């Protein structure tokens, strides 16, 4: 099956499962999405923030939280093991 | 020119070896594309100054964590019964029992206890407080930064030193010999004279007082007038205790032998007296060769006028000062052969004479200790014949060493392969068939009808050395030897004292166990010495392929024909003695571990009894010692050897994980890959995304050497974890 | 020899589909057809994994290695005495013509080809490698 | 024991030497 | 990729082409056997390196030789 | 089974003898291997369930073990003459 | 050309199996432009299986 | 020698001999005296006796352990340990030595020399096997006549 007229056709270049449909959504939810998340679109921009904000949020909570909500922020609540030959 | 950027045609690649290679060729500077001589000099030159800045910012950062999170003071009070504490751990991970568990040492949270020795270095060199540490710490990271600019510097054009600097040895060797080990340990004998003997006699020697505490009660009168002996002259008494007054002596080069009592530990006066005469020889040795001053040597004209006459040398050493200095591998062989020599020394020297106060006591620590010089200097010595190998393939010229002794080992070379084969054989027949035979004496119910040689010369060495427990009285053992009585009244009182001690690691008893794990140590050595003296002399060729020069190095394979051609590369021989060295120092560790774990609890009968025969070794060591192992997390709980237990299985993974690469080989992964690569090039929603690296199976120097890496992180975790946690567990 | 053309009209051979077929190499790098003549309508084993049968004229086959196109051309030279030749297929439509190169398969000598890549030395006369360091050429390429 | 502000000492110098690093893998790069 | 040489010692046997899986080889006249012929190598770019051709060549030591050297996507041998 | 082995021991009361049919020689000091296995009787403890097989074939004595072996013996003389 | 036919031979040749060893010569040409005309034969095998190699006879000496 | 008490008088082996008997004489309690797995157990006690009157009697040293300990040194007192049979050994050794190594030189001079190993011609074997026996005196007369050793070009060496 090979026609030197359509190459993508003779080599699997097919949308198998793709659509042609240009619209399915109304104009009230799509100009909502891209209001929203038009500050997220630059790739550059997005790796920045979210290297830079991804840091600080878990600095934030790995100090504000507490003895229940996490227990290496609990510490020690009995007496310490003695090992063996008295250390 | 993506990555790999060295290497032009692994960046063609267009699968995940370039990610991988790219990895593993990153510092084989001399295989780049481009390249040339003063670019590898330099580039290798700023490799060494990150090299320096890592192992100092390591330094700062583990006496940063023992100044911050250890308590150095607290060990300083009470050296006996404190755990010294590495630092602290933050783990988000730990219920309660684990934090509750793991708080040890009196801290305020849980913690790592030390198991390396710098508690104990650092009390006996002079330091004491967190502060000190702290200023340690700071000193070594401006340290670190001036090596990282200096590093920087020799790359930029202005401070770019040419190949003839690089390659002057006869400078270099003055200049390390005079410079790097002799005012480096004048240096040395500058601190413990002035800073660690009077912190061992109590005196706060620090920099604020430097100039006006005197180490000693006449000072540099007694050296510049000769009258050496008034600083040998009121040595500390056996009644001191370290880091106090009382006891104490006046004497800062003493040259007592043995051991402080209290301690079971050098003395800082002799360790003091040892470094000025390891000073005064280096820097006299550093006098030697000739760089700018008309006196000294050529070693080219030595090693060429070192030929003996009867031509059993052929040509002796002539070309052989070329060779070296031209091959950086050989310079790397050599350098790592004697660091191998010496981190094994070093090993072999800091469990028998303990150099550092109140390291004796701490078991644990002297096993890691003794482990960790051990597989340090078993991978040493292996790259150090690895590096001959690739010396011979990249770097050696047979037309400039012609009929030399470099040459010569080429020329029988087949005589030193099966003389080390015949050796290797001889052991092994020989340890395992007396092993075996122990083993069927002890299940047929007969333990009498073992063969049990008693090792007579090292006993007799032991004797030579002064040990009374044999009766031999040959010499130092008996009164009427001339080096007795040249030595009775110098060191003897000291080393005899420390001898024939029965507590301490000085010269063991050793009895037919010893005998016969010495002859494992002796199959261990000599059977990976002849994988790699193999892989060294077969590395240009060989009788099934003589063209093994021109495929490079690590090269996989030679293919299916003329019989088969697996592992035949000098890398491969490298690869299969790692498993012989991981085997050897597995050996030496087991005999160093159980010999001093049934001699710490006191019933060395156990070991004198169940060394000989294997079924002692897998049960009175393997299963005996690993009872609290196991055992530290348990259904009911866990207790603090519980991160060891863990450890211990993580290494049963990983070894095992290895033998996935070292029995299954690539063209079954391949495959597999191919077909994993249709299920994504097929799957809806997951074909969307796509790979820019084709996916293909580790290559097979990669298998081997991923295999090879696994095998070598599973077997010292296993080892690490059962060996801390089967001496910190149960001390003594 | 004038290299013979690609005709993109002949039919394929009678195959019921296999998943070790064309993957993303065809679409976006290379990807090889065969071409051959044959006398009647067989059953030949695909390269790729199954069985087809081929037509009774000329056949054409999609394959994505050069290798899968000597695996059925030795397979169709041995078994069968069908002459065979193929040819290399890039995704911008220019078809490479690969073997036979002169037209007689390379087993066979013509005076046409000329030797490239043959040493006149042999291998115990190549050079150290201690004596080639940092340049481009290699023990056995001079 | 050390104090709350050696600590920051120690963090700059350590950044002093994290940006000297950097510096010789950039030149190490070149 | 991969570069394949061909030594003086080769008798023309003709067996590592026969052995070629990927059409790497071919017979070129010559004048140092006695079968007039020597291999040569002109699609080394084709050749995955598997060294069927030294396992069918008689001649010791190996008159065609390959050297594994850069690879890609022919020398991978690959169908994604 | 027939020679060898407590199987007439076993069958009087199997609860207490172990089930063995394998004596070791005298020899090398491999003879602490003929283990107390009960009923009298010195040897190699077997765990492969002949002692039970013959106790559910109906066995009751060493001479119709005998027999069997010297039939099978037979039948592996016809199988190689087959 | 060649030493002889028929006759006892040891080969020089670095890269052979059969260095340094007994071999039988069974064939020389004589034809011009023949890098290797002597072949000799052994007695035994290589890794390859064969025992029939060409060699030079400057490879080669009459033992 | 070596801190080793002889074991004729040593505490520890005459220990190990009277705890060898006992646990023998407790797996003979559950038998009958005239029992056939009792003569068994009897035989191994006059083994165990013989062996330990054996030891004591030969001049064996005894460690802290109560066992048996060979010098191998080549004291005069301890010949029997490691120089006696070391030295039947190296002749049974050599023996095997030499007639494999006279064996290989009488099937290279012949017609199939591979055909004679696979298929040992006893005959031939067995003709030499009786020569084995005076091997010191064929291997360093083959030694000082240059039979025994090979010169260097005639042996087949990897090249470098
Ligand atoms: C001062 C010590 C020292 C120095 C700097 C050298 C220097 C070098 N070695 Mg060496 N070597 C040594 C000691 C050392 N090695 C030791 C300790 C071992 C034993 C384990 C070896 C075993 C080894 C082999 C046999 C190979 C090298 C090679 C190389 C090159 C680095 C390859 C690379 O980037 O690996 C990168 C490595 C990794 C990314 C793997 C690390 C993963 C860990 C183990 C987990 C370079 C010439 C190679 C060479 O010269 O090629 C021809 C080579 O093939 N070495
Ligand atoms: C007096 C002058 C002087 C001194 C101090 C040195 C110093 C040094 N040079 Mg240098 N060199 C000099 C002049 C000098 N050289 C001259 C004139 C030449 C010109 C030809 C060279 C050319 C040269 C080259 C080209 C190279 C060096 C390198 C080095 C370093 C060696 C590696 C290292 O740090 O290991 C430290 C080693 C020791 C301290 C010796 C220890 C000895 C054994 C192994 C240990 C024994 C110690 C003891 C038992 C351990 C106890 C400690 C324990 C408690 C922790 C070192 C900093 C190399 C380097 O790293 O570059 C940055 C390098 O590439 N130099
Ligand atoms: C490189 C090594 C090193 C360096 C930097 C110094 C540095 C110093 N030493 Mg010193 N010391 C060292 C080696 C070192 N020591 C060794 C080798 C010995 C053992 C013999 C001593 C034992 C020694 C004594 C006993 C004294 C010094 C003193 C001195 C100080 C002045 C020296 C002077 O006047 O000239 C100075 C702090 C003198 C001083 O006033 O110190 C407070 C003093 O009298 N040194
Ligand atoms: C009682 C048990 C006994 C047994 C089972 C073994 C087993 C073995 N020994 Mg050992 N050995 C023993 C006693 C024992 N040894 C004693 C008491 C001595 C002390 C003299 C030695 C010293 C020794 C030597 C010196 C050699 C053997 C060798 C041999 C092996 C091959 C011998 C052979 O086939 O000849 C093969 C043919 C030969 C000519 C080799 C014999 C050596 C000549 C005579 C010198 C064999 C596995 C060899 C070995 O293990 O090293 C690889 C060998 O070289 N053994
Ligand atoms: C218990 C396991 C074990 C055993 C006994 C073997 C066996 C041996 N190794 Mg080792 N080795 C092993 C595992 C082991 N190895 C593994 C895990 C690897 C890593 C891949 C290797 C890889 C290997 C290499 C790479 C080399 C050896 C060699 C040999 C021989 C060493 C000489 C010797 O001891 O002769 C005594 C023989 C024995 C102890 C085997 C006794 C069997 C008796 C006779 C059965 C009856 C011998 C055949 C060397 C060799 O063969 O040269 C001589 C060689 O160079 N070994
Ligand atoms: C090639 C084999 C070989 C090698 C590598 C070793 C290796 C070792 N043995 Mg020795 N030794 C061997 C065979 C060997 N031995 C034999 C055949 C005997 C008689 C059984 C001894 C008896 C002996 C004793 C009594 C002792 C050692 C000890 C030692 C160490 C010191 C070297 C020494 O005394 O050797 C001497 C070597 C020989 C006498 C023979 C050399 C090989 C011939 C040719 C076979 C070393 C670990 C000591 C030890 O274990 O330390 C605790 C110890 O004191 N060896
Ligand atoms: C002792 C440590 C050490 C030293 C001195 C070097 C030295 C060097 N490596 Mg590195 N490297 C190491 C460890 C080391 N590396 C480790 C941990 C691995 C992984 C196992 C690598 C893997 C690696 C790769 C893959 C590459 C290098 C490269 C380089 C250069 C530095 C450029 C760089 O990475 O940017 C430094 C950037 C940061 C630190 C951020 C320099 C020659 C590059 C090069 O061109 O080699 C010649 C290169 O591409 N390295
Ligand atoms: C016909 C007898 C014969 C002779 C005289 C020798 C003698 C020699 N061989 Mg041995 N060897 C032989 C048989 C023989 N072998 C056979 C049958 C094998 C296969 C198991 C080998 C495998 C072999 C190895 C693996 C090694 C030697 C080596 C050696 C040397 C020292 C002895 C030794 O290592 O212990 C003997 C070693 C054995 C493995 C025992 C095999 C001996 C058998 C039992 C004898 C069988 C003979 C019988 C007629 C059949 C010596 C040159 C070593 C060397 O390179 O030289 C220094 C060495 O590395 N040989
Ligand atoms: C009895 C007298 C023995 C003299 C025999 C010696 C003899 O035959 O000379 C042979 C050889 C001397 O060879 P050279 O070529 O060096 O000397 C040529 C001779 O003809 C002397 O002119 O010496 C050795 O091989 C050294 C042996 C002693 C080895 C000493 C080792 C030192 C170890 C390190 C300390
Ligand atoms: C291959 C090769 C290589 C390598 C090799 C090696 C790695 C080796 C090793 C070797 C070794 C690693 C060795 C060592 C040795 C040592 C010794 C040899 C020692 C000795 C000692 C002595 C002799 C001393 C003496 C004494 C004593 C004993 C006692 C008393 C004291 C005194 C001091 C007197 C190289 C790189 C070069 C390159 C080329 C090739
Ligand atoms: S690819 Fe693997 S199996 Fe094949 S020859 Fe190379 S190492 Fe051996
Ligand atoms: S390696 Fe394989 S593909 Fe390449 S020339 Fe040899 S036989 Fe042909
Ligand atoms: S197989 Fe070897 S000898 Fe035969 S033609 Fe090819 S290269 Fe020449």
């Amino acid at each position: 099956y090979f026609d030197l007229g359509e190459i993508d056709n003779t080599t699997g270049n097919w949308d198998l499962y793709g659509n042609d449909d240009p619209n399915r959504y109304n104009g009230f939810q799509n100009k909502f999405f891209e209001t929203f998340a038009g500050a997220f679109t630059k790739r550059g921009l997005l790796l920045k923030f979210l290297v830079l904000g991804g840091a600080t949020t878990i600095g934030y909570l790995g100090s504000t939280s507490s003895g229940d909500l996490l227990a290496i922020k609990n510490g020690p609540k009995q007496a310490p093991i003695m090992g063996p030959r008295g250390r | 020119s993506r990555f790999p950027k060295f290497s032009r045609g692994l960046s063609q690649d267009p699968t995940t070896r370039r990610i991988w290679f790219g990895i593993a060729t990153a510092h084989d500077f001399e295989s780049h594309d481009d390249m040339t001589e003063e670019r590898l000099y330099q580039k290798i030159f700023a490799s060494h100054f990150g090299q320096l800045a890592i192992i100092f910012l390591w330094t700062s950062g583990n006496l940063f964590h023992v100044a911050w999170q250890g308590n150095f003071e607290a060990w300083g009070q009470d050296p006996l019964h404190v755990r010294p504490i590495a630092h602290a751990i933050w783990d988000p991970h730990f219920g309660q029992p684990a934090v509750e568990a793991f708080t040890r040492g009196g801290a305020s949270g849980p913690v790592n206890i030390a198991y390396s020795g710098v508690y104990q270095w650092w009390y006996t060199i002079g330091l004491r407080t967190n502060q000190d540490l702290y200023g340690g710490s700071i000193f070594l990271l401006f340290v670190s930064a001036l090596f990282l600019i200096a590093g920087w510097l020799h790359l930029q054009p202005k401070w770019k030193p040419s190949v003839s600097w690089f390659k002057n040895a006869e400078s270099r060797l003055n200049h390390h010999l005079s410079g790097l080990f002799g005012v480096s340990s004048l240096a040395w004998t500058g601190h413990l004279v002035h800073v660690a003997i009077p912190e061992s006699r109590g005196e706060h020697v620090r920099w604020n007082n430097l100039l006006t505490a005197l180490p000693h009660p006449q000072g540099l009168g007694p050296f510049f007038a000769g009258q050496w002996n008034v600083y040998a002259q009121n040595p500390d008494s056996n009644s001191h205790l370290f880091g106090t007054s009382e006891g104490a002596g006046t004497a800062i080069l003493t040259f007592l032998g043995g051991f402080h009592p209290q301690t079971q530990s050098l003395w800082l006066t002799d360790m003091a007296h040892h470094h000025l005469a390891i000073a005064v020889i280096f820097i006299i040795a550093g006098h030697m060769y000739r760089t700018n001053f008309g006196i000294g040597h050529s070693m080219k004209e030595i090693l060429e006028a070192h030929t003996p006459p009867g031509g059993r040398l052929g040509r002796g050493h002539k070309g052989l000062y070329d060779t070296i200095n031209n091959s950086l591998h050989f310079q790397l062989g050599l350098a790592l052969a004697s660091l191998g020599v010496i981190t094994s020394l070093v090993a072999q020297h800091m469990y028998s004479l303990p150099p550092y106060a109140f390291l004796a006591q701490d078991f644990t620590t002297q096993a890691a200790l003794y482990t960790h010089h051990q597989y340090i200097a078993g991978f040493i010595m292996t790259g150090a014949f690895a590096h001959g190998a690739i010396f011979f393939i990249r770097d050696y010229n047979p037309e400039q060493n012609k009929d030399n002794v470099l040459a010569r080992m080429l020329e029988h070379k087949e005589a030193i392969i099966s003389h080390l084969s015949w050796a290797s054989l001889f052991l092994g027949f020989h340890t395992l068939g007396l092993y075996v035979h122990n083993d069927v004496m002890l299940a047929f119910g007969t333990p009498e009808k073992q063969i049990l040689i008693e090792p007579v010369f090292a006993q007799w060495i032991q004797s030579a050395h002064g040990k009374a427990l044999y009766g031999f009285d040959v010499l130092l053992s008996s009164a009427d030897s001339p080096a007795f009585n040249a030595g009775q009244t110098l060191w003897l009182p000291g080393w005899l004292d420390a001898i024939n001690n029965n507590s301490n690691s000085l010269f063991l008893t050793i009895g037919p166990g010893d005998f016969l794990v010495h002859h494992a140590i002796a199959l261990g050595l000599h059977t990976t010495t002849l994988i790699l003296v193999k892989g060294a002399l077969d590395a240009r060729g060989s009788k099934l392929m003589p063209d093994k020069k021109e495929f490079g190095y690590s090269f996989p394979c030679d293919g299916p024909g003329r019989g088969g051609t697996c592992d035949i590369s000098a890398w491969d021989a490298f690869y299969l003695a790692v498993f012989w060295m991981l085997n050897t120092i597995g050996w030496v560790t087991f005999y160093w571990h159980w010999k001093h774990i049934t001699l710490w609890q006191g019933n060395v009968a156990q070991f004198n009894e169940s060394s000989t025969y294997l079924m002692g070794w897998l049960r009175d060591y393997l299963w005996l010692n690993s009872s609290q192992l196991i055992n530290g997390y348990n259904p009911f709980g866990m207790n603090s050897l519980s991160v060891w237990a863990w450890m211990f299985l993580f290494g049963h993974l990983v070894w095992a994980t290895g033998f996935m690469f070292l029995i299954s080989w690539r063209g079954y992964w391949q495959e597999l890959i191919e077909t994993l690569a249709w299920a994504h090039e097929r799957t809806p929603l997951a074909n969307l995304v796509r790979w820019k690296d084709k996916p293909v199976a580790l290559s097979i120097v990669q298998a081997r050497l991923v295999g090879l890496a696994h095998f070598s992180v599973g077997y010292i975790f296993t080892y690490a974890a059962f060996l801390i946690a089967s001496t910190s567990g149960k001390f003594g | 020899f004038t290299p013979p053309t690609l005709n993109a009209d002949t039919p394929a051979p009678i195959f019921g589909g296999s998943t070790g077929g064309l993957l993303r190499k065809a679409q976006v790098e290379e990807f090889y057809v065969i071409t051959w003549e044959s006398p009647k309508e067989q059953i030949f084993e695909m390269p790729t994994g199954g069985a087809a049968i081929m037509r009774s004229g000329p056949n054409l086959l999609k394959l994505a290695r050069k290798e899968q196109c000597l695996a059925l051309g030795a397979r169709l030279r041995t078994k069968f005495k069908i002459q065979y030749q193929f040819y290399r297929v890039f995704p911008n439509g220019e078809v490479q013509y690969l073997h036979p190169k002169d037209g007689v398969y390379p087993e066979k000598v013509n005076a046409g080809r000329t030797a490239v890549g043959v040493n006149n030395r042999s291998i115990g006369q190549n050079a150290n490698p201690a004596e080639l360091k940092f340049a481009h050429k290699q023990a056995y390429d001079l | 024991s050390i104090s709350d502000s050696q600590i920051i000492v120690a963090l700059v110098s350590a950044f002093i030497t994290g940006i000297l690093a950097l510096r010789l893998g950039k030149s190490l790069y070149q | 990729a991969h570069s394949v040489k061909i030594y003086d010692t080769c008798i023309g046997c003709t067996q590592c082409v026969r052995a070629c899986p990927t059409d790497v080889l071919e017979m070129v006249p010559w004048d140092g056997c006695k079968a007039s012929q020597i291999a040569s190598a002109p699609r080394t770019e084709d050749c995955v390196g598997c060294k069927r051709c030294e396992s069918a060549c008689p001649t010791d030591f190996l008159s065609v030789r390959v050297y594994l050297g850069a690879e890609t996507t022919r020398s991978m041998g690959l169908a994604y | 089974g027939a020679r060898f082995s407590n199987y007439e021991a076993w069958l009087s009361d199997p609860t207490h003898i172990k089930p063995s049919a394998q004596v070791v020689w005298p020899i090398v000091g491999q003879k602490i291997l003929n283990g107390d296995v009960g009923g009298g009787f010195q040897g190699i403890q077997i765990t492969s369930g002949f002692f039970q097989l013959w106790r559910a074939s109906g066995i009751t004595s060493e001479l119709q073990l005998y027999t069997t072996a010297i039939g099978g013996l037979i039948f592996a003389a016809l199988m190689l003459f087959a | 050309i060649g030493p002889k036919r028929g006759s006892i031979v040891k080969v020089l040749r670095r890269e052979s199996y059969w260095f340094n060893d007994t071999g039988k010569v069974v064939a020389v040409d004589q034809a011009p432009g023949v890098r290797y005309p002597v072949v000799v034969r052994f007695d035994k095998v290589n890794y390859a299986g064969v025992s029939t190699n060409n060699y030079s006879p400057d490879e080669l000496e009459q033992s | 020698v070596a801190g080793l008490t002889p074991c004729k008088e040593s505490k520890g082996f005459a220990k190990r001999q009277k705890q060898e008997i006992k646990k023998l004489e407790g797996r003979l309690k559950l038998y009958a005296p005239d029992s056939a797995p009792a003569l068994a157990i009897n035989a191994t006690i006059e083994k165990t006796k013989r062996r330990f009157e054996f030891y004591g009697n030969q001049g064996l040293l005894c460690g802290t352990d109560g066992l048996p300990h060979l010098i191998v040194d080549g004291d005069q007192a301890h010949l029997g340990e490691f120089v006696y049979p070391g030295l039947v050994f190296l002749y049974i050794a050599g023996w095997i030595g030499w007639v494999g190594r006279a064996y290989l030189i009488d099937v290279r001079t012949s017609k199939k020399p591979t055909e004679k190993e696979i298929i040992i011609d006893v005959p031939l074997a067995l003709r030499i096997m009786s020569k084995g026996l005076t091997w010191p005196v064929a291997a360093i007369g083959e030694l000082r006549s240059g039979k025994l050793v090979e010169k260097s070009s005639n042996i087949t060496v990897s090249p470098r």
